């Protein structure tokens, strides 16, 4: 049984949204799959699949990644955006209006 | 919108990125560490990244040789 340090799950994370970023959507998903096999409560990668997921078009996928974390704190407006795009990727146009006027409702207007 | 899609970029960033006094010493020294971890696996997930970490740690060893040649 495999279980990563907390140095290991960082090097993980970071080289999954580095690569993100550089417009590799294959290796960051490679990479955050890996991270939340042995890690499935790693929040933070989580959240950088579920974009990564919208951007590899995974929209499906995306949808339930974003239901996930909305039961973990549904409190959160983030969750709800990313809900809301997974949602009009997949085309259900007046589910995701539903999602983003949720996001509207906690989001902190001051950022 | 492009306000949202910045958003999202915002929500996905983890906020913080490799940090410590040896950053260059130690993400080498995770990247084997773990690349040798993660092959000992028995799923395919977690055998294709080891296989990506390997392939990046020998194919910068690849190009350091051009760069040498280059100066």
């Amino acid at each position: 049984n495999i279980t990563l340090t907390k140095r290991q799950q960082e090097f993980l994370l970071l080289n999954g949204w580095l690569q993100l970023q550089c417009g590799h959507a294959e290796r960051a998903c490679i990479l955050l799959d890996a991270l939340l096999t042995l890690n499935p409560e790693h929040l933070a990668g989580r959240r950088c699949r579920l974009v990564a997921l919208l951007n590899n078009n995974q929209g499906e996928r995306a949808e339930k990644e974003a239901q996930w974390l909305i039961s973990h704190d549904p409190l959160q407006a983030g969750n709800w955006l990313c809900l809301s795009r997974a949602q009009q990727l997949n085309g259900d146009l007046d589910k995701a209006r539903h999602a983003y006027q949720h996001y509207l409702e906690l989001k902190d207007h001051n950022e | 919108t492009a306000q949202s899609k910045r958003s999202l970029w915002d929500f996905a960033s983890p906020g913080y990125t490799f940090h410590g006094l040896h950053r260059a010493q130690d993400y080498r020294r995770e990247l084997d560490t773990l690349q040798s971890l993660l092959t000992t696996s028995q799923s395919s997930e977690l055998q294709a990244a080891a296989a990506l970490l390997k392939c990046q740690q020998d194919d910068d060893r690849l190009l350091q040789i051009i760069l040498n040649l280059l100066h």
